């Protein structure tokens, strides 16, 4: 899940504060790529 | 152990409420333990089978029985989301601020899985908010790690 | 049928203190307990 990529620890501060990778960067499930997008008779669609 | 009480162990798991209630008439150790130390009551809370968890309670089923890494039933019911179970072993006065090995608590279990309802009702029967696991971390530093800001409000 | 299995959590939080790498932690335990095949020796005009 997201959540759980999200609160890996890149590395703790000298103060003892966290610093986790949903600090540093936005974590989402999305394509490989978004390059292709397909639509049937104007209405969103995929296929084969 | 015995022939009967490794049977429980299989009927408790499986959550045969029929076998079960034989197995009770018949004197089936309710105090039987595998090789990692979890009784019936272990088994029946892990899988969530709330029926044979409330048989085996009246059968005096040992509520506070512990594995070999200080594991309780109310560690497993509380950590794998089964509210129901959770509130009758703590009835039958299961020990809310049980620590395991690690200093881990039911609360600290429950709070890692943003099993809310049953946060509250450890809360409600008198669960140490403030209580520290063996990295001094409480189920308040779990929430704001986990990023649950629903169950932060709750811990305070 | 599922069988009771020793699961082990590495505090990475902790690991960051003391200053030890995941990679040192999760070769010691592998190699350790699960056994680790590093390379090839030749015995008696046999490769093994």
């Amino acid at each position: 899940s997201t959540e759980e990529f999200g609160k890996i620890l890149l590395k703790v501060n000298q103060d003892g504060s966290r610093v986790l990778l949903r600090d540093v960067a936005k974590i989402e499930l999305g394509g490989e790529n978004y390059d292709i997008i397909a639509e049937f008779n104007g209405q969103p669609a995929s296929g084969l | 152990g015995s022939d009967l009480g490794k049977k429980l162990l299989e009927a408790a798991r499986a959550g045969r409420d029929d076998e079960v209630r034989i197995l009770m008439a018949n004197g089936a150790d309710v105090n039987a333990a595998d090789v990692v130390g979890w009784t019936p009551l272990h088994l029946a809370a892990y899988w969530g089978h709330l029926e044979i968890v409330e048989v085996l309670l009246k059968n005096g089923a040992d509520v506070n029985a512990y594995d070999t890494l200080g594991s309780t039933p109310l560690h497993l019911a509380a950590h794998f989301g089964h509210l129901e179970i959770v509130e009758v072993l703590l009835k039958n006065g299961a020990d809310v601020n049980a620590k395991d090995d690690n200093g881990i608590t039911p609360l600290h279990l429950a709070a890692n899985r943003g099993h809310l309802e049953i946060v509250e009702v450890l809360l409600k029967y008198g669960a140490d908010v403030n209580a520290q696991d063996k990295f001094g971390k409480t189920a308040f530093d779990i929430s704001i790690n986990n990023g649950n800001e629903d169950l932060a409000e709750i811990l305070q | 049928e599922d069988t009771p299995q020793f699961k082990i959590d590495i505090d990475q939080e902790k690991a960051q203190a003391l200053g030890v790498s995941i990679n040192d932690i999760n070769t010691t335990l592998g190699a350790a307990w699960g056994g680790s095949y590093v390379n090839d020796f030749i015995d008696r005009g046999r490769v093994k």
